């Protein structure tokens, strides 16, 4: 309950502070105002257009990775099992094969960006 | 002659104290940390920051600064309506007109500069053979407006009354030189 | 000897004599005039026809090695029939020599342009093209480089007046940077500083 | 009188600086690392 | 007078203090008149110890510091970066080139005074005017601003 | 009395964040062999507030091209979650006392790399584009690099708690059995906390300003604020993980004051960094952290996975 309180209470604090920021200074609007910036030249293309992604191999590999990590997390509480010997095993197996997976990558250059 | 800024000569071999040197150099980030100590031995130090508008910078007395139009000790203008000031501005922001006065003098009756034209190289004060027109060294003068910068004679005149005490001294000390 | 005149060597002036004759013998097709300044630089007039294979034999001929353009200009001067004339200064770094070759054009016969031999020569003939209208054949991009987007005239020529035709300024009903008809608050003065006697008379031109 | 002119002094001016001086400090390798195994030894037990 | 008079005007000594204690210019400029800029940048003059500091973007800028010719061709990329500034915006013209032109008014490529294309505050005259002069025409800005009485007039309208 | 309690710790940390901004001004003014804002009240201190109120009184921007959804939802967003992130830190009493706090403390990063992702999307415009995928490069780096060293410091702990972490460091450093790993997780703090070298987002020479350079007056102060409290927070939380303050049953003031000073001193060191080194490039600090820091880490936290078993040394559950 208290640390829903005091969420809450950063949500209206934050909330406070961008209305009052909104509807305190004095309001003047126009087009050349409110144009998008591009170092005071009008933009060629919108930025909505497909902007090229270099590392989207490591990005998938983050996404690996991070299940990784989710599968390493619990160790704090495999650490205290009777059966220590199956666990460390077990652990380092599975860092093994990460570390393997990540040298076969460096090798295979997707660690590399495209181009 | 020539030298080579990073070119290396020969080469230094392999060993094990000149490897360990080098591993310990990359994983302990020495060159980093020498940086660092670089940085706090400038926090140490002592700003060289002064403390205007109550310190100013140091000038010489060659400073070319505010325009103005000096006088003979007697009191009459220095200038002569002589147009030498205006053949050599450079960027032609001075603009004289003369007649002769009711004692028969030659005297300028417009003496404009812009000042927002100017571009302050002091042709104007090496090239006048009187030493009327100078260049004090007043430059706290920023306006509000842009006409307040386009000066005329009686401007030029007030400036010459107001600084004379500080042109005459500048004179002083430089016209050996000049 | 004399302090206030500058030191002149003749070593120079021969050498540069020297190679003036060998590329006006070895280019008869194409050079019209060779001369050694006082100031010691060789100049090398050409026809337009032949601004490549100057250039060409000039940066990749053993004996010039003309490899550096040290830059390329025009000179507008609007009482011949060519009225643009084309400089090209280029500097030898294995003899530590420098050249000047010239060719004329006027408003419309365009000049090769040297890009497939220096390529400096772009960014060169784009300003020569956007200065004074001189067109370039073969260039692979020409268009304006200095002067404004939609600016009409070449500024550098001589009969371009020097404020120019139109003024820029914020128009508050259109919201806009317009461009007006010149007005000047203060007309530049123009001045008559030429003296009515004869300074130089080694350069004193015959009678019509 | 005697022509006073900005020049420099007789003697000549001093020796000024100008190659690169960096200070060529710090400890050997073998000493840092030695210290920072040591220090990890010392935290695990 | 009226007490809520005295009121007003003490919220505009504190709204005008805040904003001449706060003011970041555009870290925009053009020429020589700019290298003094930074100049004033420097340590000697320490425009952050008065509270000045440089920002990129316009959004983030207060007022903006013409220091520089302002050609034909730089024109509308100058009016485009002073009306993407948030409203309460200032303008510095320095040098002779951003006052009337300068060394080059008659130019046919040049706008003979910036003055022409955005409203000016405050002009600093010089080529270049010093380090000095530039921070004499902030510290005449931060006074300018000072003497502002917007709630005032709000109130007396 | 909680309210009182959550009044003490959000308004005390703001101030500190404004004087943050004050002394990052004069630490860096002085190590640049100029003084710093002195004139704004008596030696500057009053120039926080003086930005504050100037920002707040500045108007916003609304451009046309900008999804004003998201463009207002993500400062408010970052804000909230740097005070978040701020409530469980035990110093030695956290606030909220909670199981998973490193957890929480990852959870709350990533959402706050979301409010700069969604609000260099919202800004419809191309440098706030690069910024968000400059974001998105660093963030990959530094969370799984990040989350490794985390896990190997607290598989060292013993349990996700931080009280847990107190207890730990009651009579040694961590910083002595784990100084490898405390290398690379400040490093990774300065690129979570996107402070220079990594900072890349809010890139001034390379882009103008990233992520907020549509972003004026209140919003950015939003940001701005976001970012120097999470500069506070991650300092805090590294002097709590690895320089252990001395922590006493009968008087917990010894322990806040220790607190206080380490993180003062990380803070400094933060500005330090920030004024002696010159920025990464967006793709090299990727390389840095896969090909240097990761391997390294996997094989500490091997190192880490064996050690409790072969010195019987494993952690206490509670
Ligand atoms: C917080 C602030 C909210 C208001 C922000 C604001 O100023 O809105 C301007 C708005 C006025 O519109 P406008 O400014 O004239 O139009 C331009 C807007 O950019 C036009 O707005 P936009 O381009 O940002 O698009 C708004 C759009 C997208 O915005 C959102 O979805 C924002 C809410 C996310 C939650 O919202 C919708 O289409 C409706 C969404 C309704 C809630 C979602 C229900 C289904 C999903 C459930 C899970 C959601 C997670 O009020
Ligand atoms: C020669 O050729 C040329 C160039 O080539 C070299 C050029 O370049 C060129 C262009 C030249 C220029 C544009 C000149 C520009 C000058 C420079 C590049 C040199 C200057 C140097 C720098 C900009 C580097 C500066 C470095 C620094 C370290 C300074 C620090 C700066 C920062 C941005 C970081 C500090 C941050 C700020 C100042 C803002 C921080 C504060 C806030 C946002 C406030 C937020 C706080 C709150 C909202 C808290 C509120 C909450 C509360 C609880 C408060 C309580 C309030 C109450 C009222 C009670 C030209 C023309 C040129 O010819
Ligand atoms: C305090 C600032 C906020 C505020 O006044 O918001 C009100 C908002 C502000 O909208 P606004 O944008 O028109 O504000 C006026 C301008 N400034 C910001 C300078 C004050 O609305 C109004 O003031 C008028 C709306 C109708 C009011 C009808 C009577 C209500 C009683
Ligand atoms: C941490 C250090 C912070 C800065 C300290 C002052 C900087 C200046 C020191 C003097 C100097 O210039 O030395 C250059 C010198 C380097 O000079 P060098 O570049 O000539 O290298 C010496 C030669 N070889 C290559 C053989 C090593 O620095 C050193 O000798 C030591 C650097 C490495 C050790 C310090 C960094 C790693 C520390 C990790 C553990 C954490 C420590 C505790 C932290 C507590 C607070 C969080
Ligand atoms: C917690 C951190 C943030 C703190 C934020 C600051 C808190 C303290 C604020 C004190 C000052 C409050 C009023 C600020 C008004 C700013 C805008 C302004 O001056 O607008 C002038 C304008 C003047 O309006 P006007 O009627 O003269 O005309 C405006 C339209 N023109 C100029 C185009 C003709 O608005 C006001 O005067 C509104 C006053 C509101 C007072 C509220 C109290
Ligand atoms: C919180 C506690 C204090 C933390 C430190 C805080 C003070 C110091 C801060 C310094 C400023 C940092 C600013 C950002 C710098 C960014 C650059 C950077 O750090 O790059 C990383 C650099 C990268 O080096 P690099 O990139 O130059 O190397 C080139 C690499 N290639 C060619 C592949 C590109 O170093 C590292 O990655 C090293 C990380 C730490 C390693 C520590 C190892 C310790 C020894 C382990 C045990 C050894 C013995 C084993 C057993 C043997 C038994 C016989
Ligand atoms: C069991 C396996 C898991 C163990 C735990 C460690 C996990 C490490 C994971 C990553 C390992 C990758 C190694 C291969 C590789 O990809 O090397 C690439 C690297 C050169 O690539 P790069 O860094 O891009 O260089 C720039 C271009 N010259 O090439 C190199 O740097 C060459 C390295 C040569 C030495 C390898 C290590 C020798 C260790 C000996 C220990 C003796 C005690
Ligand atoms: C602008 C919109 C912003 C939207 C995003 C808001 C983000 C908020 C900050 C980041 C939150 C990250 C996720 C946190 C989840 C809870 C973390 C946790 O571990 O909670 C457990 C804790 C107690 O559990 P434990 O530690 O096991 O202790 C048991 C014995 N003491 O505590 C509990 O069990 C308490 C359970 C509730 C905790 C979360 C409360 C959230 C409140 C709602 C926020 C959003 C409201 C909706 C939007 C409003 C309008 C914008
Ligand atoms: C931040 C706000 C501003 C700073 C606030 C704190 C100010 C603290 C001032 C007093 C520091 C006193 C340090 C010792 C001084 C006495 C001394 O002997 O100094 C010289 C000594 C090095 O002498 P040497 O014999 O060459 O040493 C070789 C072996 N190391 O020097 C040493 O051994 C130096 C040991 C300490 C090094 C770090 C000192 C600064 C710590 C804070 C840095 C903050 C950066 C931001
Ligand atoms: S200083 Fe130069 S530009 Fe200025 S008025 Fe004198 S001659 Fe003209
Ligand atoms: S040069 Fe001197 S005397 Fe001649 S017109 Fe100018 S100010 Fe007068
Ligand atoms: S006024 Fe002078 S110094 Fe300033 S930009 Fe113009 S030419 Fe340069």
């Amino acid at each position: 309950m208290n640390l829903y309180t005091v969420i809450f209470i950063n949500i209206l604090l934050s909330l406070t502070l961008i209305l009052v920021a909104f509807w305190l200074p004095q309001m003047n609007l126009y087009s050349e105002k409110a144009n998008p910036y591009e170092c005071g030249f009008d933009p060629t293309s919108s930025a909505r257009l497909p902007f090229s992604m270099k590392f989207f191999l490591v990005a998938i590999t983050f996404l690996l990775f991070d299940l990784e990590i989710a599968l390493l997390l619990p160790l704090p509480w495999a650490i205290q099992t009777i059966k220590t010997s199956t666990m460390m095993i077990m652990a380092f197996i599975l860092v093994t094969i990460l570390s393997l997976g990540l040298a076969y990558e460096w090798t295979q250059k997707g660690l590399e960006w495209t181009e | 002659t020539y030298k080579y800024v990073n070119k290396k000569e020969q080469e230094s071999e392999v060993d094990m104290k000149s490897a360990t040197d080098n591993a310990a150099r990359i994983l302990m980030w020495t060159e980093l940390i020498r940086g660092l100590g670089m940085t706090l031995s400038y926090l140490f130090r002592e700003p060289a920051t002064i403390n205007y508008p109550f310190e100013k910078g140091p000038l010489s007395p060659r400073f070319r600064g505010e325009h103005a139009l000096r006088r003979y000790p007697s009191g009459e203008e220095r200038c002569i309506a002589c147009k030498l000031c205006e053949a050599i501005c450079p960027a032609q922001a001075i603009t004289i007109e003369a007649e002769p006065r009711a004692d028969g003098s030659r005297r300028t009756t417009r003496y404009d500069i812009d000042m927002t034209k100017c571009i302050y190289c002091g042709f104007c004060q090496e090239a006048c053979p009187v030493d009327a027109i100078v260049e004090g060294p007043n430059f706290e003068f920023s306006t509000e407006t842009h006409e307040e910068l386009l000066y005329n004679k009686e401007k030029l005149l007030n400036n010459g009354d107001k600084w004379e005490a500080e042109i005459a001294a500048n004179i002083q000390a430089d016209y050996l030189y000049r | 000897k004399r302090p206030t005149v500058r030191p002149r060597s003749d070593v120079t002036h021969k050498q540069l004599s020297a190679f003036g004759e060998y590329v006006a013998e070895i280019l008869p097709k194409y050079v019209q005039q060779v001369q050694v300044s006082c100031l010691d630089e060789l100049e090398i007039c050409i026809h337009p026809d032949g601004v490549i294979p100057t250039l060409t034999f000039l940066r990749d001929h053993t004996n010039a090695q003309f490899k550096s353009l040290a830059d390329l200009t025009a000179v507008d001067v609007p009482t011949r029939q060519n009225r643009f004339e084309i400089v090209y200064n280029l500097l030898s770094l294995r003899f530590n020599s420098r050249i000047r070759v010239k060719t004329y054009a006027d408003e419309l016969t365009p000049i090769d342009s040297i890009v497939s031999v220096h390529i400096a020569a772009n960014w060169y003939e784009r300003e020569v093209w956007d200065m004074f209208g001189v067109f370039f054949f073969n260039h692979p991009d020409l268009r304006r480089i200095l002067t404004d987007y939609g600016f009409e005239g070449h500024p550098f020529r001589k009969d371009f007046p020097l404020t120019g035709y139109v003024e820029l300024r914020y128009d508050d009903e259109v919201k806009r940077v317009v461009a007006e008809p010149v007005e000047l608050a203060q007309e530049f003065r123009k001045f008559d500083l030429n003296s009515p006697w004869e300074a130089f008379p080694a350069y004193r031109q015959p009678p019509e | 009188s005697k022509v006073k002119q900005d020049m420099p002094p007789p003697g000549g001016y001093g020796p000024i600086d100008y190659k690169r001086n960096l200070p060529r400090r710090g400890l050997s390798g073998y000493s840092m690392f030695a210290v920072g195994i040591g220090a990890l030894i010392f935290g695990y037990w | 007078r009226s007490r809520a008079e005295y009121v007003v005007t003490k919220l505009d000594d504190l709204i005008n203090w805040a904003r001449r204690s706060s003011l970041w210019p555009m870290t925009f400029g053009l020429a020589c008149c700019a290298v003094e800029m930074m100049h004033m940048a420097a340590p000697r003059y320490d425009m952050d110890r008065f509270g000045v500091v440089f920002r990129a973007s316009p959004r983030q800028a207060d007022v903006m510091i013409v220091a520089g010719t302002l050609t034909n061709k730089m024109a509308p990329a100058l009016r485009k970066v002073y009306d993407q500034m948030p409203e309460p915006r200032y303008v510095v013209s320095m040098g002779s080139c951003a006052n009337g032109g300068g060394y080059y008014h008659y130019s046919y490529s040049v706008v003979r005074g910036c003055d022409r294309i955005v409203p000016v505050d405050i002009y600093v005259p010089g080529c270049p005017p010093t380090a000095e002069a530039l921070l004499y025409g902030i510290l005449q800005l931060q006074r300018k601003i000072k003497r502002e009485q917007k709630l005032k007039i709000w109130y007396r309208r | 009395m909680f309210f009182i309690n959550i009044l003490t710790l959000l308004v005390p940390i703001l101030i500190a964040m404004a004087f943050l901004t004050l002394v990052e001004r004069k630490i860096l003014g002085y190590m640049q062999l100029r003084k710093g804002p002195n004139i704004v009240g008596p030696y500057g201190i009053l120039q926080p507030f003086a930005d504050a109120m100037k920002l707040f009184m500045k108007e916003p921007m609304r451009p046309l091209t900008t999804s004003m959804s998201l463009f207002i939802i993500a400062p408010t967003l970052s804000l909230t979650l740097a005070l978040s992130l701020w409530v469980p830190l035990p110093m030695p009493h956290p606030l909220i006392n909670l199981n998973l706090g490193i957890l929480f403390i990852l959870a709350t990063s990533s959402l706050s790399v979301y409010s700069i992702l969604w609000s260099g999307w919202a800004s419809n415009s191309k440098y706030s584009l690069f910024g968000a995928l400059r974001a998105v490069a660093q963030t990959i780096s530094y969370e799984v690099t990040m989350a490794i060293i985390l896990l190997s410091v607290l598989l060292m702990n013993g349990s996700y708690s931080l009280q847990t972490l107190i207890t730990t460091q009651e009579h040694m450093w961590l910083l002595l059995p784990a100084w490898p790993m405390a290398m690379m997780w400040f490093i990774s703090t300065l690129a979570e906390t996107n402070r220079a070298p990594f900072d890349l987002t809010e890139g001034e020479s390379e882009l103008v300003s990233g992520f907020n350079v549509e972003y004026a007056a209140g919003p950015f102060a939003l940001f701005f604020m976001a970012e120097y409290t999470n500069i506070i927070l991650m300092n805090a939380l590294t002097t709590i993980i690895f320089l252990g303050p001395l922590y006493y049953i009968n008087l917990p003031e010894l322990y806040s004051t220790n607190f206080m000073m380490e993180a003062l001193l990380l803070s400094s060191t933060f500005l330090w960094i920030r004024a002696s080194y010159p920025r990464f490039r967006y793709d090299q600090l990727m390389h840095l952290l896969w090909k240097n820091f990761l391997p390294l880490t996997l094989a500490l936290c091997m190192w880490h996975i064996s050690l409790p078993i072969f010195t019987a040394g494993v952690p206490p559950y509670m």
